[PDB]
RNA sequence: GGUAGCCACGCCACACGGGGUAAGAGCUGAACGCAUCUAAGCUCGAAACCCACUUGGAAAAGAGACACCGCCGAGGUCCCG
RNA sequence: UAUCGACCGAGUGGCUUGCUACCUCGAUGUCGGUUCCCUCCAUCCUGCCCGUGCAGAAGCGGGCAAGGGUGAGGUUGUUCGCCUAUUAAAGGAGGUCGUGAGCUGGGUUUAGACCGUCGUGAGACAGGUCGGCUGCUAUCUACUGGGUGUGUAGGUGUCU
RNA sequence: CACUGUCCCAACGUUGGGCCCGGUGAACUGUACAUUCCAGUGCGGAGUCUGGAGACACCCAGGGGGAAGCAAAGACCCUA
RNA sequence: CUGUGUACCAGGAGGGGAACAACCCAGAGAUAGGUUAAGGUCCCCAAGUGUGGAUUAAGUGUAAUCCUCUGAAGGUGGUCUCGAGCCCUAGACAGCCGGGAGGUGAGCUUAGAAGCAGCUACCCUCUAAGAAAAGCGUAACAGCUUACCGGCCGAGGUUUGA
């Protein structure tokens, strides 16, 4: 494992999009950032709803493939990657200098990105990144 | 306007490639719930014959009468268990953590992995404890071998090597139990795991027939009157639609055909013993003349005679077991005829 | 807006979060009342609902925030108990608890029981053709009842003419 | 149904003549159909020892022929396995008519009849000479 | 046919009959109804309102009157009302029933013109609005969305 | 006539149960003092969804884990039956 | 308002038919069938439900629901449809009206010929009838199976 | 009527090919580029345009889904 | 399909519009610096995760134009905002408790009809109220009610328009 991260980001309880959006923005910085939490990061809205957008994704499919993310990890760093040109050089290598965790295995706790956080107390509507990798069968690892 | 009809062939089984190990490979593995015991065994096939069995479904009409049913029967000398591998839980599912191996192995182990010659039981039992004090540790599996030499009937010598998990009571009961079992020797025998009448999967990988078309790899018709005439006698009608324009995966194609793992669900354990009441005049054909521990499973089991075959606790049995069933008959009659 | 709640004398409240805890003779009552920006809280002894928003919604919760903390004050006092009965016809009906749950056997004739599992620290007393169901959360013994008649349910046939089964005669 | 208590391999198929091994006026019996069952794509709906099949009369007094009726098919001549192994068969392909009770229609059987079909028309069976 | 085949403005007004010939006869039996015999001096006077310029075509016209008037016999077949469908059905429709070759239609039905706002129907009545309903079923039959319009009452 | 072998027309094997829902049945419950299956909350509930089961799968570029052997020799290739 | 349901009015589909003449006349082979693969839901069966002019049994109507199934035969080239016996039911539609570098060639639609009708005649027919041909060694792409290399960076074995 | 693998429903076998090796050794076809797939767009029927998805290279065998495949300046239809 | 006027494509680059003859900016020698246009400023991708305020919970929406971007008639105690009439601390609206009473079972009709089959009338006592009975209910009664009145409670309620 071993990450030298520049900066390990806490998403728990944060925009997932808005969370994404700052990070790619930092990786093609030159920054390495480290994602932590990600199984309770979240994303408002109807769970019913948005549950139905994550599954019809795991359902399309062919041979060619269109392999989708289940688990936390991989459903935040598609996220990411939808957020950054990684078909091209400059891009896939911020991609790379990208990893998300599921928990938190540095020592650091992680920092919060300003404007990212939701106020569970003021909302009521929306899903944990955890809820969906659930719904959409992944084994709990977390 | 053209009739229903369901497809030909499963799409289960696939892709159909060749097998990656001649050995089977289990998937999944019984419920924690006797007490601790290794979850399987194996043994080497040697062919079929019939028995007569007294009849003992207490909801069949037939209960208490002689039945004649078809058997395997699979040799199943005594194995080695080399070692205690533990797996620990992580985010990324489980991993191995450490092994705990014998110093006495088997005198041909050296034809297939290189034997310990220096190594430290405690160190690694100390890991493994260690993990189970943090809660970190994933089931417990023994790494396990055959001893085909105990075999004459086939050629090799050279074991073959199987991780196999332990199951049972309590994880720390059971960690106590495998690293008994492994100190020993590892010797361990188709008694200490199963009881005849009992249900067992058998997997094996199956008989290999090289590459075949669609007809026979995937139950496709032949062409029919006059179609079976004109140039094409075993070709599938079309590849697919206009639109898609790409050939799907799914349409019956030529290729691999058999030589592929396969697990049989509930196959009943008819009787297990040793020495040649099984064998048959003459011989099994291609194998031999059977002689010691012995298995007669009900049925078919995967692959040829003399591929290794392996056992284990049924996981989804549908019937209760009926333990020890009467043999009355065993034919011996030559199976040349 | 904002409400008080005075809690009765044998009744103590505490908060934790997002969840409350009620305690009194007859036993006590966890529950979680989670709205966009209504804060509960205790004060002294008083419960406090209140919140900055006035909307129909905010406000709809707010009333269903108190009758769930009035009903927690009574239930962990006077309790909360429904009645029952079980009507027969022809195929003599057989309750019974059996554990944690009520098991109806011989049901309109079936040779399979029936059964529901009890919810919480809901108690079912039965005594002759009548049941009664007590508790002091009000949600887990109110189920419970229900659950019963429910057990009981009839699609296949006509209802007015197959009545058999255990009915809510009482409701607190 | 209840279990015949053997292993049959259909000998027969939908256009099938057979024998009628009864006194009613029948001598040949066409199969047209096989009570209970279901195909498949492609496959002529088979029957065998122990099947109650719909028929039509093909040889017999003219009272008789023409007429769609219901029959039980008693011997055949592709082998069925008993429990014990051992294969069985018979010289000729018969099936016995039957009513909406499943009553023979007629007085007398004629031939041997396998014990299985005794397991699903015992009035069948009980006007049987000889139960193989 | 469709009401979607004539219900826009999409064509020039075409009702000059001394130039067209076998125009079909109109389907509205009636345009006075209830006591036709006294005046409009009634208490309370309600209009069912058009909200869209279309042309409704006599086919329309009848089945919206009937299914209102025939409703306000919640009144008596000789109640104390008045009823008045004040607009007639002017506009010849015709149908191109060669292809498009010499396509000029053939006359099959006539319809009126009614802008956004014009009040299609008004009925007089005395505090006793059965009428309100009578519109309801009556803008249920008309292609527009319509409102019903009391123009005389504040006797609420 | 028929051994082996290959075969089917022959023979063996192919759940039970969890979890979340739809329609629907309900509980508690306010807006609206009542009522109300719903608005927050909750108990149930489909052959359908997820798991369970089988098959593939270190080229999963975060390109993986464990144990041992070996670096003048572990292991492998050619060769031979 | 169990159920049936006229008039009139508003729509959705792109399965029928028509219209148009945008694409293709230095060629995109036609109907039907067949074979083989994927799909749609406006659901015929199967699962769970609601109502009834629901006692029951069985119907009738409605809701969720596309996992699976929906077969064999007689006339006809038929599609369609009529008919028979089985069936849980024997649903409909899209894929160049899927599928001829896959098959068939019965229908359509060349060259031969007859009949009826029409035509002075040659000959014609949106009539009928008998006969009447189906090319090609796969370059790319696609997929079904099998290998050799490089990467990850000494080997064996077991795994995830 | 008789008979039968035409079919239910396919199986096994025989001979010659096919596959590997020595030798001999063409043709069809070729604007270019080209590992594609799902959608969209566009002269309304796209490997090449757009957006995503997928994609380590090369080789063997295969049956032919696509290249509105290759073959012949459509013979139908209209126009001169 | 066929007219007409006009600007455009054809024969028109470059910027924008995902792509995209004629939609938007724009009419263009080369080269260079600068500032804008259309259109944009969370990331992909240059520029705001800008400010004051409101609404929306449907992922509505994030779609100028369009073959291309659908959404209709009909409905909606979903929610926000504005207004009008009326009732109300002499206590409204709702809920719960109590009272709902005599003449009289009105007359007629009819075997009978007594609040309640039909027709007719629809009166007066006690009183804080109580219909010649509005709705069930019985064969008819009865019984449940309700109109109406009092109590408890205590603050807005109700009707209608946009
Ligand atoms: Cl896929
Ligand atoms: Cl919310
Ligand atoms: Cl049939
Ligand atoms: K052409
Ligand atoms: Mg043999
Ligand atoms: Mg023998
Ligand atoms: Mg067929
Ligand atoms: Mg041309
Ligand atoms: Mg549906
Ligand atoms: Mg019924
Ligand atoms: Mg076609
Ligand atoms: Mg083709
Ligand atoms: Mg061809
Ligand atoms: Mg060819
Ligand atoms: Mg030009
Ligand atoms: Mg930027
Ligand atoms: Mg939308
Ligand atoms: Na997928
Ligand atoms: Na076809
Ligand atoms: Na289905
Ligand atoms: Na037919
Ligand atoms: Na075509
Ligand atoms: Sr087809
Ligand atoms: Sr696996
Ligand atoms: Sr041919
Ligand atoms: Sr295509
Ligand atoms: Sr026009
Ligand atoms: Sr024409
Ligand atoms: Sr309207
Ligand atoms: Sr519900
Ligand atoms: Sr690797
Ligand atoms: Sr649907
Ligand atoms: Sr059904
Ligand atoms: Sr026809
Ligand atoms: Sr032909
Ligand atoms: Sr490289
Ligand atoms: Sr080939
Ligand atoms: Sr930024
Ligand atoms: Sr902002
Ligand atoms: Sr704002
Ligand atoms: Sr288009
Ligand atoms: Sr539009
Ligand atoms: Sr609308």
């Amino acid at each position: 494992a071993e990450f030298d991260a520049d900066v390990i980001v806490d998403a728990r309880d944060c925009i997932m999009g808005r969370v994404a959006s700052q990070v790619a923005e930092q990786a093609l910085d030159g920054e390495t950032v480290a994602v932590v939490n990600a199984e309770r990061a979240v994303i408002t809205g109807r769970e019913e709803q948005i549950v139905e957008k994550y599954e019809k994704r795991v359902d399309i499919g062919n041979d060619n493939g269109y392999f989708y993310p289940k688990r936390p990890d991989g459903i935040f760093k598609r996220t990411i990657r939808g957020m950054l040109p990684h078909k091209k050089q400059r891009g896939r290598e911020a991609f790379e200098s990208v990893r998300v965790y599921l928990g938190n295995p540095y020592d650091e706790d992680g920092e919060v990105l300003d404007g990212t956080s939701l106020d569970r107390l003021s909302n009521i509507k929306f899903v944990t990144l955890g809820e969906i990798s659930e719904t959409l069968g992944a084994n709990k690892t977390w | 306007p053209q009739p229903s009809r369901p497809r030909k062939g499963s799409l289960g089984f696939g892709p159909r490639k060749r097998s990656t190990s001649e050995t089977p490979r289990f998937n999944s593995w019984p419920s924690d719930d006797g007490q601790p015991g290794v979850q399987g065994f194996a043994g080497y096939k040697a062919g079929m014959t019939h028995v007569v069995l007294v009849n003992d479904e207490p909801n069949s009409p037939r209960e208490g009468m002689e039945e004649t049913v078809p058997v395997t029967v699979i040799e199943t000398p005594p194995m080695r268990a080399v070692a205690l591998r533990a797996y620990e839980d992580t985010p990324y599912g489980q991993r191995p953590l450490t092994e705990v191996w014998t110093d006495e192995f088997h005198s041909e182990l050296d034809r297939t992995l290189d034997v310990p010659e220096d190594h430290d039981p405690d160190a690694a039992e100390e890991q493994i404890r260690d993990a189970h004090e943090a809660g970190d540790l994933g089931d417990l599996r023994l790494i396990t071998h055959t001893v085909p030499d105990a075999v004459p009937s086939v050629p090799k010598k050279k074991p073959d090597v199987m991780e196999t998990r332990v199951g049972g009571g309590s994880v720390s009961d059971r960690l106590d139990h495998a690293l008994d079992i492994v100190e020993d020797g590892g010797e361990h025998a188709m008694n200490d795991i199963f009881r005849a009448g009992e249900y067992a999967d058998v997997a094996g990988v199956t008989k290999g027939k090289g590459t075949q078309g669609p007809v026979k790899r995937w139950g496709v018709q032949k062409r029919k009157g006059k179609h079976a005439r004109q140039g094409w006698r075993r070709r599938i009608g079309n590849l697919g639609p206009w639109n898609p324009s790409r050939v799907r995966s799914t349409v019956p194609q030529q290729g691999q055909t058999g030589y592929h793992q396969r697990t049989e669900l509930n196959k009943r354990l008819i009787d297990i013993g040793e020495g040649d009441e099984p064998t048959v005049d003459g011989g099994f054909v291609n194998y031999g003349e059977v002689d010691g521990p012995y298995t007669l499973v009900k049925g078919s089991v995967p692959g040829p005679d003399k591929r290794l075959v392996r056992f284990r606790p049924a996981v989804r049995p549908n019937d209760q077991p009926r333990l020890d069933p009467e043999v009355r008959y065993v034919s011996n009659e030559s199976n040349q005829g | 807006p904002r409400v008080e709640l005075e809690i009765p004398e044998d009744v103590d409240a505490e908060q934790d979060h997002l969840d409350i805890t009620v305690e009194g003779d007859n036993g006590s009552v966890t529950r979680r009342l989670w709205y966009p920006d209504i804060d509960v809280s205790v004060d002294g002894d008083t419960v406090v609902i209140e919140s900055d928003e006035d909307n129909a919604k905010t406000m709809s919760t707010i009333g269903t925030f108190q009758s769930h903390i009035e009903n927690m004050f009574h239930g962990v006092t006077e309790g909360w108990e429904y009645g029952m009965e079980v009507f027969y016809s022809h195929f003599p009906m057989q309750v019974n608890v059996e554990g944690d749950e009520v098991v109806i056997e011989n049901f309109l004739g079936e040779k399979a029981p029936r059964r529901t599992t009890i919810h919480g620290d809901t108690d079912v007393e039965i005594d002759g053709e009548e049941l009664t169901v007590s508790g002091p959360d009000i949600e887990a013994v109110g189920q419970t009842a229900a659950d019963i008649e429910q057990l009981t349910r009839i699609n296949d046939k006509d209802v007015r003419v197959f009545q058999d089964g255990v009915y809510i005669t009482r409701k607190p | 149904m209840e279990a015949l208590g053997a292993d049959v391999t259909q000998g027969l198929e939908k256009g099938s003549l057979i024998t009628c091994a009864d006194n009613t006026g029948a001598r040949e019996l066409k199969v047209i159909s096989v009570h209970g069952y279901s195909g498949t794509k492609n496959r002529h709906p088979k029957a065998g020892l122990g099947d109650k099949i719909t028929v039509s009369v093909t040889k017999g007094t003219p009272e008789m022929r023409r007429q769609v009726l219901e029959a039980v098919v008693v011997r055949q001549r592709k082998p069925i396995r008993r429990p014990d192994g051992t294969r069985v068969k018979f010289e000729d392909n018969a099936a016995v008519i039957v009513d909406e009770n499943e009553d023979p229609r007629g007085t007398e059987l004629k031939g041997p009849i396998a014990r299985e079909v005794a397991q699903r028309f015992g009035s069948v069976a009980s006007a049987a000479t000889m139960i193989v | 046919k469709p009401g979607a085949m004539y219900r826009n403005s999409s064509k020039p007004a075409y009702t000059r009959r001394e130039y067209i010939s076998g125009i079909p006869g109109k389907k509205i039996a009636q345009f006075d109804m209830g006591n036709n015999g006294a005046g409009p001096t009634y208490p309370a006077q309600v209009e069912l309102v058009v909200e869209k310029p279309v042309q409704i075509r006599h086919n329309a016209l009848e089945a919206a009157r009937v299914a209102a008037n025939r409703y306000v016999q919640n009144s008596g077949a000789a109640a104390n009302y008045k009823f008045r469908i004040r607009k007639f059905p002017f506009h010849v429709i015709r149908e191109n029933k060669d292809g498009m070759r010499a396509p000029f239609g053939k006359p099959v039905g006539t319809a009126a013109r009614v802008h956004g706002a014009n009040h299609i129907f008004i009925a007089w009545v005395n505090p006793d609005p059965n009428v309100e309903e009578a519109w309801r079923r009556a803008k249920m039959k008309v292609t527009p969305t319509i409102n019903i319009d009391s123009s005389p009452a504040g006797n609420a």
